[PDB]
């Protein structure tokens, strides 16, 4: 299936993923596609962040689902 | 001698030490108020003073997990290490509340405490609640190591308000906190999701409150613009979170914020505090106004029953 991940600059990302994928495999595939490493990026779903033990399927993440990819603090 | 071992520093264990062999001959790793001595030979003036070690047996292995909730082997270690550059931090008390002097990047962990000062929490683990009582009584070293420790966050390093506070959250009991969102979609129809403990009372994404309540534009499946608003909360507090922007804080509408200036690399925590007025603490300084504008990451409402109409 597809996903999409809306970046904090607005672009839109497609990523191609299985509801069985962790979190931690789709920032692994964000990094591919965008440089950003998986330790600095934030995967949010309708305001909820997502942890990375978790899978897709557990969050109820469906086709063409919307992402948000934030980043953390460093303060 | 005569010294005491402990693992939670209140049941104390009686051991006899030779003073000729190390500590770490014969306990393993051992800390004195968070010093390393592994590598040191007891000294006299040692004589009746309590040491922590690692939990080595079933004893403290249960003793340690009832009064921290863990069992990370190296969580202790880690503890202790915070520790010994905690303690020598200043703890000055601004308006009222435990702050923190800056040092070692320590405004996110400021920020992290003044706004724990003023939102209704109770927290699970006996450490906590003890070094938490302490830290609110103005010796708040204890407590500022543990959280590091919780956090997985060494001494120094670059701290983000929203990731320790859901870590700390997930060592509260916040589990009675519900949230009821609905989401509209012309085509689809509504979707309600129920929200428990944590995810319950943090959100990303905005921080007004109001504009949650009223409702924010989300995309539908679809490929509409579906409409997601809070049906119902209940908690004792909300926490509105979003990268940081310019915004501006209006007294009497919020409990508390946190305010990053800087970038995605470096930066700086300040907290903003609504009571008689705003005020700004930033470590140890203080200032007031009647009115807040500046670039705004995470903010605390009051809480206790809504329900849409
Ligand atoms: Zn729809």
């Amino acid at each position: 299936m597809q996903i999409f991940v809306k970046t904090l600059t607005g672009k839109t990302i497609t990523l191609e993923v299985e509801p069985s994928d962790t979190i931690e495999n789709v920032k692994a595939k964000i990094q591919d596609k965008e440089g950003i490493p998986p330790d600095q990026q934030r995967l949010i779903f309708a305001g909820k962040q997502l942890e990375d033990g978790r899978t897709l399927s557990d969050y109820n993440i469906q086709k063409e689902s919307t992402l948000h990819l934030v980043l953390r603090l460093r303060g | 001698i005569k010294v005491f071992t402990t693992v939670d520093n209140i049941n104390l264990h009686t051991q006899v030490v030779d003073m000729s062999m190390t500590y770490g001959q014969q306990f393993g790793p051992t800390y004195l108020d968070g010093a390393d001595v592994t590598k040191i030979k007891p000294h006299n003036s040692h004589e009746g003073k309590t040491f922590y070690v690692l939990p080595n047996d079933d004893t403290l292995r249960v003793e340690a997990f009832e009064y921290y909730h863990t069992t990370d082997p190296s969580f202790l270690g880690r503890y202790m290490s915070a520790l010994n550059h905690t303690k020598k931090w200043k703890y000055p008390q601004v308006n009222g509340l435990t702050s923190i002097k800056w040092a070692d990047n320590n405004c996110y962990l400021a920020t992290a405490l003044l706004t724990l000062q003023q939102i209704e929490l109770k927290f699970n683990p006996p450490a906590l609640q003890d070094a938490y009582y302490r830290a609110r009584a103005g010796e708040a070293a204890n407590f500022c190591a543990l959280i590091l420790a919780y956090c997985n966050k060494t001494v120094g390093e670059l701290g983000d308000v929203r990731e320790t506070m859901s870590y700390l959250f997930q060592h509260a009991n916040l589990d009675s906190c519900k949230r009821v969102l609905n989401v509209v979609c012309k085509t689809c129809g509504q979707q309600q999701t129920t929200l428990k403990g944590v995810e319950a009372v943090m959100y990303m994404g905005t921080l007004s409150y109001e504009q949650f309540k009223k409702g924010v534009q989300i995309p539908c499946t679809c490929g509409k613009q579906a409409t997601k608003y809070l049906v119902q909360q209940e908690s004792p507090f909300v926490m509105m979170s979003a990268p940081p922007a310019q915004y501006e804080l209006k007294h009497g509408t919020f409990t508390c914020a946190s305010e990053y200036t800087g970038n995605y690399q470096c930066g700086h925590y300040k907290h903003i505090t609504s009571k008689e007025t705003l005020y700004c603490i930033d470590g140890a300084l203080l200032t007031k106004s009647s009115e807040y504008k500046g670039p705004i990451t995470d903010v605390f409402y009051k809480e206790n029953s809504y329900t849409t109409t």
